RNA sequence: UACCUGGUUGAUCCUGCCAGUAGUCAUAUGCUUGUCUCAAAGAUUAAGCCAUGCAUGUCUAAGUAUAAGCAAGUACUGUGAAACUGCGAAUGGCUCAUUAAAUCAGUUAUCGUUUAUUUGAUAGUACCUCUACUUGGAUAACCGUGGUAAUUCUAGAGCUAAUACAUGCUAAAAAUCCCGACUUUUUUGGAAGGGAUGUAUUUAUUAGAUAAAAAACCAAUGCCUUCGGGCUUUUUUUGGUGAGUCAUAAUAACUUUUCGAAUCGCAUGGCCUUGCGCCGGCGAUGGUUCAUUCAAAUUUCUGCCCUAUCAACUUUCGAUGGUAGGAUAGAGGCCUACCAUGGUUUUAACGGGUAACGGGGAAUUAGGGUUCGAUUCCGGAGAGGGAGCCUGAGAAACGGCUACCACAUCCAAGGAAGGCAGCAGGCGCGCAAAUUACCCAAUCCCGACACGGGGAGGUAGUGACAAGAAAUAA
RNA sequence: CUGGUGCCAGCAGCCGCGGUAAUUCCAGCUCCAAUAGCGUAUAUUAAAGUUGUUGCAGUUAAAAAGCUCGUAGUUGAACU
RNA sequence: AACCAGGACUUUUACCUUGAAAAAAUUAGAGUGUUCAAAGCAGGCAAGUUUUGCUC
RNA sequence: GUCGCUACUACCGAUUGAAUGGCUUAGUGAGGCCUCUGGAUUGGCAUUGCCGAG
């Protein structure tokens, strides 16, 4: 198989190191899992040591999470909008990490409204004193308004799904936002 | 070469058997190796026709349809022995097993009738265990809050000074 | 290659098990245990090359399968288990109760003992973290954990196991004064005190140590132990205490020993 | 060599596991000390750069070797190749010979490093194919 | 163990080499021979080719008995062929072909990694808002019976078992967070009753103060005094490392939901509603996590023969570095996309040769040095040359498999099948090197384990030589 | 020393002996050295101060570039 | 201000001394009746009791 | 010093030089592996769509 030595690369000198070793099975590599967007195909890699691998080549219904209330929830996940180095891989719609992707928002409208209960972008007394005493910090950013609006949602997976088998990631906010937005602007 | 089922190739071909289908036997665990085999479909080539036969006709050959075999062999488990007599819940499973005679094992008087053994019947050995088990739980319980009472007088006092 | 070594060759063995050359070709190749193979003594050489309770490597096997040796208080029957520094041997079957100790010349020799002062078994500790549950863990040098320890205790440090009971009942600091083994190295085996503790960036501490004669030594940290402060060790010391009685006064010795008979 | 906007890459260059709320204003800066000794540079303390692969505001941690050499080449982008000399024992001729191997250290925006300028450096993991050192501290001749 | 001599000339003194001289498990051969102790014996070319036998097997009362035997209590009750199951087979042993900062030797790091077994800790939590607590099916052997000339030749046909495979309540009680029937300030208004809340994965966030010591404001809100509003020794989590995002605890979600026992053998102890009901011991085998151990994998510095009639080498198709990703158990241009042109070198880079495995070490010995080191110890490589892969913690394993290349073999001409640089023995190359022997008794290894096995290993047969003692006299 | 051949056979590590008196050729006698061992062929080491850092030699025996500049390399006055 | 005690203390090496950790065999070499020796790592007491020990 | 005869040593050389082994160019490509498919057969559900697998 494909190996991770470093006899048959060159030496730092320009010398070229001759054949030493037979390839050995602490050194082996494996195939890339692409792991586009379908429904969901998880399967296991026994890797050394007795561990096992899962891998993804389909997956579905991924976790994302929100660090300005610290709440995370699964998301189903639309599709790829960026991910640096070949940007050919955002053309064959691969999932890898830091990658960033569109999201749906409608679970987070319907926790977001039995939360707070002030609806964003128009009896109950326990409820309505709930809402009085956690009025203030609803504000939300103008980006945070338009993507509710527009129904989708920019999110960052942090996550490797070759190895763990799994697409989780984070709502993206703040100047990671602003930075990504107008680096697809033009794009797009 | 012997049968196999799935191969549609109309003559003989080889492949990687495993296994996991029939036609081998493992000489050591994770081996496999290239072997040639029939395909599923029946030609001219064949010497020896397998058949089985489904509704019996008018009339009967005297070599098979006459002849019977009996049923040498029984029950064993507790849910087969109870399927096999439709006994009750209660009615003395130790007293449905059959019975063989050894007149041919040379035994000379009083011919001891040999019978298989019963399993999966409830043996109160089995619950003696399993009573000490939880014993085992319960002490490590009991042992392990006591220990965490004497932490935590410990813990109490430095935190104190 | 390929996986682990299960046959260990003679003369590559060490040296302080004082194995003979001949004889055979193989070492005991101490099974994987609570001691590292390089700085343990198998029970088959302890008893036999050691004690002579049995001859040649069969008869050893036959008590040990015969449930007499309750080492730690309890009978194991691997013939090569790795008895470590500070193990109790205890042979209800004839009374004795041996202690593996280091001698002045670094090497393990007999230290039968008492009934008492052979239950505990002193361990220097590892070091101290936290386990699940939000609880303490500390681990010792005999591959032995104790949960919910002292909260005074830190790293380098001693430790007294009841051992059958368990749990720690008395620990012990370090610090100056302490009456200090050194556990290997060229100044194998000998109880001092410690006076100076010198620091090293990264990691090395250097430990000087007064022997009784007052000839002053140096080692390392890691290949220090301590027991007892002050003149009070708490476990009992072999012949000859581990002071680093020399060649020229051994001579002498030799000649007195010449001149008895 | 020169430092440039750090946000000029294909990736948003960040501090990793570090957020920014509604409640803490700004995004906050975390910085480690190597420890043996060295002192953590004041404009990394308060500076730009990200440098993943940098002994301060990283991941990469200071153990094993500590060696000194002088910087030769500059040219290539945040490492530099020291070049450490020895001289070598006959016990043939009783005398010495000069013998040098040049080194691959990292170097981070927090040193400016020229050639000459003599640095100290210690073992960070091996960093890229032949780069196993980081510069730590650097005996400049203009200081 | 600081040593010489003969040879150029008619004769002399030098330079100079030749020869004599002495040593060497350093090799062979020639002449000769009555004994013991001790140690080695196909490396030098053919890491060339092999008929034949062996070298890896393993069971306690305690994983399966219906022996389809046996010697002698109506589920069996003693032996047990036969097999499945678990483990080892990656350890030993052989050889030195390849290998020139490669191996190896000394010295560091893994805060950049994996690990079967051993040791020590770890588990009143699984399902219902009607759940088995004891439960599914197949799977050997036996049984008739078939094809191939022979096969480690199997399927066809009846079944029966698992500490194999696949499911499945167990244990309370207390407490926590969410859904909310409800009133009447009886705080900021919380709870009747319903559910998750053990353990394991991933994601984000918070606390992670602690070298010590004073105040001005805002929010939810823990003790509420004596409702002015106070607000503390502490509930603010805590500890450790030279050094971290380290260990641990709290918050919000996910898991084709990991573990949390459907197993065996002996002591028949004690009870009263007397059911033949309750309860009580000594062991063994598995299984989650952590530490340790046995190992492995990379990795820092320094040290390698000859060659300039090799002076420039490396970047195409990775050569030097950055970002991001993939893969790996794990760092890393190991690989991929983009961005820069970099790295070594007269202190000899690079290329070539080596009749070069490296070292501990051996021979000679004033000292300095020179030569050798396949070989009883350590590390590396190989099992005819490559390449790929399953199993297994650990193999790119060859007494594991697969395909090509060069060989050998039975063929009925349809096919089948292998690898002694293992122990013996055969052919050939050869100046050059041994028995187709006995044994597990000693050293140790493997396994279910006092009981089995081990061409590892011990012993012996053969010699002219490797060392030590001495017949042929008196 | 005694017999056979007579630049022939041959001996012989080098010098070297043999053309009718051959202490060096082949036969006998005896003697010398080691000893159950001795010789021969090859590799290597000491001698080899003929590899020389210790520790060579360069006018005539082998050996100072025809001469000069010049960078690596080597060596570098005294004084704290 | 200033003083004493402990720790760090070479701007930076080369050099010299000592210590640490460091495989054994092998080399030198200490002890020791394989009849000496190549050896090996044992071995010894103790003639008048035989002692179910001591000593290295 | 040229010419000699011989045993033997070395060099060049037409033959667009031959005969092995590494280093590369171009073409093709066995083999196992990862992945996309395919559901004889096992099928619980006169019936008939759904859990499924080698």
């Amino acid at each position: 198989g494909i190996t991770r030595d470093s006899r048959h690369k060159r030496s730092a000198t320009g010398a070229k190191r001759a054949q030493y070793r037979k390839k050995r099975k602490f050194e082996l590599g494996r195939q890339p899992s692409n792991t586009r967007i379908g429904p969901k195909r998880i399967h296991e890699v026994r890797v050394r040591g007795g561990n096992k691998k899962f891998r993804a080549l389909r997956l579905d219904s991924g976790n994302f999470s929100w660090g300005s209330e610290g709440v995370s929830k699964k998301t189903r996940i639309i599709q790829v909008a960026y991910h640096p180095s070949n940007n050919e891989l955002v053309r064959t719609n691969t999932l890898t990490k830091s990658a960033i992707v569109q999201i749906d928002a409608a679970p987070f409208r319907v926790w977001y409204e039995t939360h707070y209960g002030i609806l964003m972008g128009s009896k109950s007394k326990h409820v309505q004193r709930k809402h009085s005493a956690r009025l203030g910090d609803s504000k939300v950013d103008s980006a945070l308004e338009t993507q509710f609006a527009a129904g989708r949602l920019y999110a960052v997976v942090s996550s490797r799904p070759g190895q763990s088998g799994r697409c989780d990631g984070y709502i993206l906010e703040g100047e990671e936002l602003h930075f990504y937005l107008r680096r697809m602007a033009p794009k797009k | 070469f012997p049968m196999f089922q799935g191969v549609l190739l109309p003559h003989r071909v080889r492949l990687l058997l495993r296994a996991g289908h029939p036609c081998y036997r493992p000489r050591r665990d994770g081996e496999r190796k290239r072997k040639s085999v029939r395909g599923c479909i029946v030609g001219q080539d064949l010497a020896v026709l397998a058949l089985a036969i489904v509704k019996q006709g008018e009339q009967d050959i005297p070599g098979l349809t006459d002849v019977t075999v009996p049923k040498r062999l029984g029950p064993k488990r507790a849910s087969k022995i109870r399927r096999f007599f439709n006994l009750s819940k209660e009615d003395d499973v130790r007293q449905f097993v059959i019975r063989r005679e050894v007149v041919p094992k040379k035994e000379g008087k009083k011919p001891y009738t040999k019978a298989p053994k019963i399993q999966r019947l409830v043996t109160p050995r089995t619950l003696q265990h399993k009573r000490h088990r939880f014993a085992l739980k319960r002490r490590q319980a009991e042992k392990n809050r006591e220990e965490a009472a004497e932490f935590a007088q410990l813990m109490a006092k430095r935190v104190a000074e | 290659v390929r996986g682990p070594k299960k046959h260990l060759k003679r003369v590559a063995a060490p040296h302080h098990w004082l194995l003979d050359k001949l004889s055979g070709t193989y070492a005991p190749k101490p099974s994987p245990g609570p001691h590292k193979a390089r700085e343990c003594l198998p029970l088959i050489v302890f008893l036999r090359n050691r004690l002579k309770y049995a001859l040649n490597g069969r008869e050893v096997k036959a008590i040990l399968m015969q449930r007499l040796i309750k080492v730690d208080g309890k009978v194991r029957t691997d013939s090569t288990f790795p008895t470590g520094f500070m193990d109790v041997i205890s042979v209800d079957k004839t009374g004795e109760h041996f202690r593996l100790v280091y001698d002045i010349k670094g090497r393990f020799t007999v230290h039968r003992i008492t009934a008492e002062e052979a239950k505990y078994k002193l361990c220097k500790v590892k070091r101290v973290q936290l386990g699940a549950k939000g609880v303490p863990f500390l681990v010792t040098h005999d591959g032995r954990t104790i949960r919910y320890p002292d909260p005074l205790i830190k790293v380098n440090d001693t430790i007294k196991l009841n051992l059958e009971t368990n749990k720690i009942e008395s620990f012990i600091k370090f610090d100056t004064s302490a009456q200090v083994m050194v556990t290997g190295g060229r100044n194998m085996g000998r109880v001092g005190t410690i006076v100076h503790r010198e620091h090293h960036l990264g990691s090395f501490e250097i430990i000087h140590v007064k022997d009784a004669l007052d000839r002053e030594f140096a080692t390392r940290l890691s290949n220090v132990f301590v027991i007892g402060e002050t003149g009070k060790s708490w476990i009992s010391l072999p012949k000859g205490k581990g002071v680093k009685l020399s060649i020229t006064e051994e001579r002498d010795r030799r000649r007195a020993l010449k001149g008895l008979a | 060599a020169t430092e440039l906007v750090v946000q000029s890459e294909r990736a948003f260059q960040k501090q990793p596991h570090i957020f920014q709320n509604a409640k803490k204003g700004a995004g906050r800066r975390w910085y480690k000390d190597v420890g043996l000794g060295f002192k953590t540079p004041a404009e990394a303390i308060y500076g730009e750069y990200v440098d993943k692969k940098c002994p301060f505001v990283g991941q990469v941690s200071i153990r094993g070797r500590i060696l000194t050499g002088t910087v030769v080449s500059t040219k290539m982008h945040r490492t530099i190749i020291i070049r450490r000399e020895y001289l070598h024992f006959i016990p043939k001729y009783n005398r010495y010979e000069k013998r040098h191997k040049n080194l691959a250290a990292h170097v981070s925006p927090a040193f400016r490093i020229n050639e000459g300028d003599v640095v100290t450096v210690g073992q960070c993991r091996p960093l890229s194919k032949t780069v196993r050192f980081n510069v730590l501290r650097v005996v400049k001749h203009t200081e």
